[PDB]
């Protein structure tokens, strides 16, 4: 095939993923912008989150095949700052595009980008202070952790719903969210609503004019495929090997209609009382209007369409047993649930299920007919999840928004990496990378980008104290008082991801098609 | 396609949708707008004067046109007319910022000048109210409020059309406060002019209508897509043309086997059949004789429009119907709707959910342009359920508006600052499209409602007092608005556009 | 996707493609008016004077072109005179508008200006209106045959108006409440009363099927029993044709004689239902033609179907696809049946009728392309005279009001305008456009003839217009030219309507992407 051997060849590599990066650039930050993404065939979708912007849609590049692997250890190692780890690796090349523009080795550029995270890694201890685990302290970094990631009025009316979602935990040590992850779409008057509920919420109640709405110590009924058959948690298909096989089948199936409706409706007399205790069918399937009387009567709370997403979480949510048959194995194979109710606003009926012997499952009821809010109100949930379970999950949380990247760079003062000047290098291109935080801000505020930075390096060689720029105004301020802080979990892998991969467009210096 | 480069979703491509949405709400709309003509993918020739109906129509491959589109969608949904509203508000709001961006401000620096002025417009929202009144049992009320929703789609009748939808949403409803979602269902009967369109309540078949009542005390049905050409609870039989002597034996069977349909269907409980396809010779014979209703060849729609209000759904085949696929109705009878003889039911609240207006016109592009005027009127109606307070008519309002909001720009400053400015601007795209609607200048209707300062109640109507321009009492007029429904046609509008104007480049893989 | 522009250059876009479409319906209707030739598909050539015909025959290519159909449609479904005067006045609103729109002086009070100078002109054209079935007789068909000897006067004839003008007002008197073309149908020979047409009360028949005998079979009757066929009857009925034989000897003479029994069944199937004469639109057998001959019945096939559609409505009966019949109400019947070749064509004369509502002109001229025209000469008498029954309140023809319109409009945009005399002048210049066609189309300058009428205008009187049949002023109502005051008010309303339409619109929306 043909060959790229030269210079040139890392030459094109390097002008690919800075471009890339300066149209990420307009996004991270409640001053910068949601990117619109429109699908193959079609569809709006506004985001700033870059791991959505990158891994669907992208353009032909060799570095975004690049950039798509790192930003994947990112996404699976923290999910947060995929934003981030974008704007540091642009940067990185072009100051060190300078000396070999001046003409250097690529090796001796890459060998003191190592000394610059290891001088940088034992500073990230010193910058982060112990934080606790009030919820009042992570409020202060989701509503932070928000806005880098989406919008501020995503983020005011998520502060309190993320907070006290992740807090339900007993210390289960878990960077990331698990079964707190559940996002119940609702069209509704508001495309901006949020509603967090303890406990899981189904995607399809139902009523009967004789069911009951409000029920207590329901005891829950998990169930699955319905009434034609018998004793099956799985749908079959019809005998057709003979014509009477086929007609033999159907006319029994209206009688296990009657025979499993009856083994439910005289397991409420046994362990319910009489009708003093709530009882509740879940059925993933649907309810047959003849069921639908004798349940309904006998004041059973029978529900239509559940996912078995939704079975396998009730089994938590319950914390007891959570069957998928209709007949009557054991009285205690029943899961257990102090409250149950059905509340029903707009097209859709939503039942609750709580009193949750395990608060590890809760849903966001999220709001909103449009799908260009419903997805980008959506997209606001599972970010903000994992990012202040990762606050939690650190002991230490870094003081954030830039205040660090001016500190550092400071530090990072040289004749400490001086073997042949070779770390010297790496480590100078890497300390006017980690100015791109406080550059993107400024631009995309007011008070011009470099000339408030230096700015930022005069107060913070001051006293030594953390100044950050201004989300607004691009003004100077310290990060601790007004409290904008980053992930530290986001921080201390941010270090590994930009270290490796502009090493290895170092290594990289031939291309073949 | 869908996706390029050179700074032009941003800068470009918002203000080229901002040209769709110019003339689409700027001479097609205002106290009288005019007609627009659009061919669907059926070939017909069609008149639009509301936004939602045009828009759902005109395909657009650019996703920045797809957002206020989906924005007043709501609009239709939460109030109705005043998408056309939405439309050249934020039409001039995203025009009036790229000269802010030749200053060189970013994008969310003028969102935010946005954001907090129109924070700032609902809370000077409620001192625009004037003359609030509400009466939701008389039509004389109701018929002097809705006639600017329907004068805002039609240029001629406004006094016979406001009463025939001030009487159906009261009578149809006599519980008002809690009116349901949508209570009349459009008759189109070609034929007879416009004073020939009238209100009547319940299911309208105006298609033909065969046989007789069964009872009068009671309308059940069962309503079937499939047709009775021997479609039958056993075997279902067909029109034997295979074999003449098997058409022969078919045609002596079909008055025995139609017998026994007519007795599946009548004592389970109906005395109206619906008849979407065909009903056979023999079959047409012996309903006449059993005395049972059928109504044959109704659209899709008719069919649409019936299983949704009786809550029964057609079924393709003859069975003894089920419980939840009957409906039941008031009152069947035989009377002429527009003096032709059609079939009409009854519903009342009981039924709920439909009181038909037959649209009568020597075309049916009238009948079409109608059809736009009383769409709004019914969740103007809902509307009215809500909220009695009263905002005078449109462009009287903006001008008010733009005054405060000005003054409220230089008591912010910043940069948001000069985007307050820019957002009293957007105020005045109203008397910008009323002067184009006339065919005349703004500058001069707009330097007139500046001047006026009573402001609130002034602007110029679509008058030959807007041949030479000069500014009327849009309330005293009867041009009115109301609270809720300018509340969310800001509201909705400066959502869209502060969304549509975050919009960054798309890649495609 | 999905086709749209919008705007001026769509607008004039709009504007400019029916005034092209809009060239061929200017310039048309009358005698030195005009007569069309087109060819579509095929290479079918027709020959027409509506636009409305035509104008469902001819394409739409514009939107324009599909807003020209149905308001022709319109003044095509009233009165059927006039089809293309309503399209002419629309699109000739829109040419003085056009230096307007394309400086940008383009007001939405250009459609009002339309309604405004619209109820300006019904009115006056309403208040000069003479009703003149009430007042000029009490009998009012003598006063019938001036109005229609005129319209004999001005296509072809001037020597045999004489003779037609009482057989047009005896034919309408009796279609009144009526206003079919095929129960004013006029049949055509060459060898019968020369120069001279008939008018029978009842029922003809042009297309009668003969040579298989009709000396054979009685021509005649007093009482005919009218069977309305549409069934082929054949030379001979069939036997299978599937293992169907000859040659052996015992089948033989029957299989022969099997093809002829089942037929002469089927016609004694006609024969004891009721019939004594037979038609039938499908061409009956020449030997199914004798066994009528057999029961002294009269039989014609080949027949045309509007010929059928006649007897229906006058007899009370219907037409016939069958071999039986059930009822005499279906069946048809008259008080005397008689053939008649006039000209050498087989005629059959159906007189005391139970009804006897159709009338049919059998016309002899002294050619075959001099009686095309002398039939179109007796079918504007037809048109104009049921026109002037159906409404008394008339007025003179030949656009004579409009010239006076013209003039009396000006006046208005002497009187009113803040800027409306751009649009009452340009309503009041396409006014005079009409009777300029009606003199162009007849070839001669207008500018000579129109400017001399508006001089007797000046003076008092509004009839002047137009004698077109020596192109001189006249005043058209003492020239006996006259049209219902109605038909322009309905002209008016429709031309002003389509031209609103134009000015509203600019922008064509094509959903399926074109």
């Amino acid at each position: 095939a043909e060959v790229a051997r030269a210079q040139a060849a890392l030459a094109v590599n390097i002008s690919a993923a800075r471009g890339l990066q300066d149209v990420l650039r307009t996004n991270l930050g409640p001053k910068g912008t949601m990117k619109m993404l429109v699908s193959g065939a079609g569809d709006i979708k506004l985001t700033k989150d870059g791991n959505v912007l990158l891994h669907e849609m992208q353009i032909q590049h060799p570095t975004a095949s690049l950039i798509a692997k790192v930003a994947t250890a990112q996404d699976d190692i923290t999910g947060d700052g995929t934003t981030s780890n974008v704007l540091i690796i642009g940067e990185l090349l072009k100051q060190a595009d300078l000396y070999i523009s001046e003409g250097l080795h690529p090796r001796i550029i890459t060998e003191g980008f190592e000394a610059a995270k290891e001088k940088a890694l034992q500073f990230l201890e010193e910058v982060k202070v112990s934080r606790e685990m009030d919820r009042e302290t992570l409020i202060d970094v989701a509503r932070t952790s928000l806005r880098t990631k989406v919008h501020a009025e995503l983020a005011d009316v998520l502060t309190e719903a993320v907070v006290d979602s992740i807090l339900a935990i007993k210390k289960q040590d878990e960077p990331i969210d698990l079964f707190m992850i559940e996002i119940m779409e609702m069209k509704h008057k508001s495309e901006t609503d949020t509603s967090l509920i303890r406990g899981l919420v189904l995607d399809h109640g139902a009523r009967h004019p004789d069911m009951k709405k409000r029920v207590e110590d329901a005891y829950i009924l998990t169930c699955n495929v319905s009434l034609e058959y018998e004793k099956t948690e799985v749908n079959s298909g019809f005998f057709y090997k003979s014509a009477e096989e086929r007609e033999k089948l159907v006319k029994a199936e209206r009688k296990f209609i009657e025979d499993r409706v009856k083994k439910i409706i005289e397991l409420k007399r046994k362990v319910c009382g009489d009708s003093d205790k709530g009882f509740v069918v879940i059925n993933q399937k649907g309810i047959d209007p003849f069921s639908l009387d004798a349940l309904s009567k006998e004041g059973i709370v029978a529900l239509r369409r559940a996912k078995r997403r939704n079975m396998e979480r009730l089994t938590l949510a319950c914390g007891g047993v959570a069957l998928n048959s209709f007949d009557d194995l054991s009285p205690d194979c029943l899961g257990h649930a102090g409250l149950v109710y059905e509340y029903t606003l707009g097209e859709e009926k939503f039942t609750f299920i709580e009193k949750c012997n395990n608060p590890r499952s809760v849903t966001l009821l999220i709001k909103g007919p449009n799908k260009h809010t419903l997805t980008q109100i959506k997209d606001a949930v599972r970010d903000g999840l994992r990012a202040v379970k990762n606050a939690i999950d650190d002991g230490c949380v870094v003081p954030g928004a830039g205040a660090v990247e001016v500190a550092m760079a400071e530090a990072l003062i040289k004749h400490k990496p001086s073997v042949k000047g070779r770390a010297q290098l790496g480590v100078q291109a890497f300390a006017d990378a980690l100015l791109i935080i406080p550059k993107v801000l400024a631009q995309n505020s007011g008070f011009d980008l470099q000339e408030t930075l230096v700015k930022i390096q005069a107060e913070h060689s001051e006293s030594g104290q953390l100044v950050g720029v201004d989300l607004n105004t691009g003004e100077p301020m310290v990060a601790a008082e007004v409290g904008v802080w980053d992930n530290y979990c986001v921080k201390k892998q941010l270090l590994h991801s930009c270290t490796v991969i502009a090493t290895n467009i170092l290594l990289v210096d031939e291309i073949m098609r | 396609a869908k996706h390029f480069s050179g700074l032009e979703e941003a800068v470009y491509r918002n203000i080229q949708a901002c040209k769709e949405l110019a003339q689409t709400t700027r001479t097609a709309y205002g106290p009288n707008g005019m007609n627009k003509m659009v061919i669907n993918h059926l070939e017909k020739l069609f008149v639009t004067n509301d936004a939602a109906t045009i828009l759902r129509e005109l395909e657009v491959q650019h996703p920045a046109a797809k957002m206020i589109v989906m924005a007043s969608h709501m609009q239709e949904q939460e109030v109705g007319d005043g998408t056309n509203f939405v439309l050249v508000f934020a039409g001039a709001l995203l025009e009036l910022a790229e000269e802010l961006l030749r200053i060189g401000l970013s994008v969310s620096e003028v969102i935010e000048g946005y954001e907090i002025a129109c924070r700032k417009a609902h809370e000077i929202l409620p001192n625009l109210v004037c003359c609030s009144a509400k009466n939701l049992r008389d039509i004389d009320e109701v018929s002097s409020l809705l006639r600017t929703s329907i004068m805002s789609k039609q240029y001629g009748n406004e006094v016979f059309l406001a009463k025939l939808i001030a009487q159906a949403c009261v009578s149809i409803f006599p519980d008002s406060g809690h009116f349901n979602v949508d209570n009349i269902r459009v008759c189109k009967i070609l034929g007879s002019g416009i004073s020939s369109s009238s209100v009547l309540h319940g299911m309208v078949f105006k298609k033909e209508t065969e046989g007789d009542v069964t009872s009068v005390k009671d309308a059940k049905i069962a309503v079937y897509s499939c047709p009775f050409d021997g479609m039958i609870t056993e075997t279902k039989g067909t029109v034997l043309i295979k074999t003449a002597e098997e058409l022969m034996n078919f045609s002596k069977g079909e008055e025995n086997l139609m017998d026994a349909q007519v007795k599946a269907i009548a004592d389970t409980g109906a005395n109206v059949v619906v008849t979407g396809g065909k009903v056979a010779d023999m079959a047409l014979h012996y309903a006449n004789k059993y005395n049972i209703m059928l109504v044959r060849l109704n659209s899709k729609w008719d069919l649409r429009r019936l299983c949704k209000t009786v809550g029964a759904t057609a079924l393709p085949r003859l069975t003894p119907p089920v419980l939840e696929e009957m409906g039941h109705c008031d009152s069947v009878y035989l009377s002429e709707v527009g003096d032709t003889q059609v079939v009409v039911f009854k519903h009342e609240k009981e039924d709920g959910a439909i009181s038909t207006i037959v649209l009568r016109g020597s075309t049916d592009n009238l009948m079409d342009d109608i059809e736009r005027a009383v769409d709004d009127g019914v969740n103007t109606f809902k509307v009215l359920t809500r909220d009695k307070r009263l905002v005078p008519g449109g462009g009287a309002t903006e001008i008010e508006l733009a005054k405060q909001i000005t003054s409220y720009g230089e008591t912010c400053p910043g940069l948001e600052q000069y985007a307050i400015k820019k957002f009293a601007e957007a105020f005045e795209a109203i008397p910008r499209a009323l002067a184009e609607n006339s065919g005349v200048k703004a500058n001069e209707v707009i330097s007139k409602l500046y001047a006026v300062h009573q402001e609130g109640n002034k602007n110029v109507g679509l008058d030959i007092e807007a041949e030479v321009p000069a500014v009327k009492d849009m309330l005293e007029a009867g041009i009115l608005d109301t609270y809720l429904g300018k509340y969310w046609a800001i509201k909705l509008a400066t959502n869209a556009a502060v969304t549509v104007l975050r919009v960054d480049q798309i890649i495609m893989a | 996707g999905t086709d749209s522009s919008q705007g001026i250059p769509q607008l004039v876009s709009n504007i400019s493609a029916c005034q092209v479409i809009a060239e061929a319906v200017r310039t048309t209707l009358g005698p030195r008016g005009m007569d069309k030739l087109i060819v579509d598909g095929r290479g079918k050539a027709t020959i027409s004077n509506d636009g409305a015909t035509i104008l469902k025959l001819l394409d739409v290519v514009h939107p324009a072109a599909k807003t020209l159909v149905d308001i022709a449609k319109s003044q095509d479904a009233e009165v059927g005179d006039g089809t293309t005067s309503v399209t002419l006045l629309a699109a000739e609103f829109l040419k003085q508008v056009k230096p307007y729109v394309e400086e940008g002086l383009h007001p939405q009070i250009i459609i009002r200006a339309f309604r405004t100078a619209t109820q300006l002109a019904v009115n006056k054209i309403k208040e000069i209106a003479v009703t003149v079935k009430k007042a000029d007789k009490v009998e009012q068909r003598k006063l019938l045959e001036k109005c229609a000897m005129t319209a004999l006067s001005s296509k072809l004839i001037s020597q045999q108006k004489a003779f037609f003008a009482k057989m047009v007002v005896d034919a309408v008197m009796m279609l009144d409440d009526l206003l079919q073309l095929k129960m004013i149908g006029i049949k055509k020979v060459q060898g019968g009363a020369l120069e001279d047409s008939q008018l029978v009360a009842g029922v003809a028949f042009k297309k009668t099927f003969s040579y298989a005998g009709f000396e054979m079979q009685p021509k005649k009757y007093h009482n005919p029993k009218i069977a309305l066929l549409n069934v082929e009857l054949e030379l001979k009925a069939e036997k299978d044709n599937a293992e169907i034989r000859v040659h052996t000897v015992e089948d033989y003479q029957a299989i022969v004689d099997a093809e002829w029994n089942i037929l002469y069944d089927k016609l004694e199937k006609i024969h004891h239902s009721g019939a004594k004469v037979v038609l039938s639109k499908l061409p009956i057998g020449d030997v199914a033609t004798q066994y009528f001959a057999d029961r002294d019945m009269f039989c014609a096939g080949r027949v045309p179907e509007e010929d059928l559609k006649r007897t229906m409505m006058a007899c009370g009966g219907s037409i016939q696809t069958s071999v039986n019949a059930l009822s005499a109400d279906v069946l048809g019947r008259c008080q005397v049946f008689e053939e008649t070749q006039i000209g050498g064509e087989r005629y059959n004369f159906f007189t005391g009728c139970p009804k006897a509502k159709t009338c049919t002109f059998i016309l002899r001229g002294g050619a075959e392309q001099f009686m095309e025209e002398t039939e179109r000469s007796l079918h504007d008498a037809i048109m104009i005279v049921r026109r002037a029954i159906k409404n008394d309140s008339v007025v003179a023809g030949g656009g004579a009001i409009e010239m006076e319109l013209s003039k009396y409009l000006r006046d208005y945009s002497r009187t009113i305008p803040g800027k409306q005399q751009l649009l009452i002048g340009a309503y009041a210049k396409a006014l005079e456009i009409i009777p300029r066609q009606l003199c162009d189309n007849a070839g001669f300058d207008a500018t000579n003839i129109l400017n001399k009428l508006r001089a007797r205008h000046a003076q008092g009187g509004t009839w002047y217009g137009v004698d077109i049949n020596n192109e001189d002023i006249a005043d058209n109502f003492e020239a006996f030219v006259w049209e219902p005051a109605m038909v322009r008010i309905n002209a008016l309303t429709a031309a002003s309507e389509a031209a609103c339409l134009i000015v509203s619109v600019d922008e064509t929306i094509k959903n399926p992407r074109s």
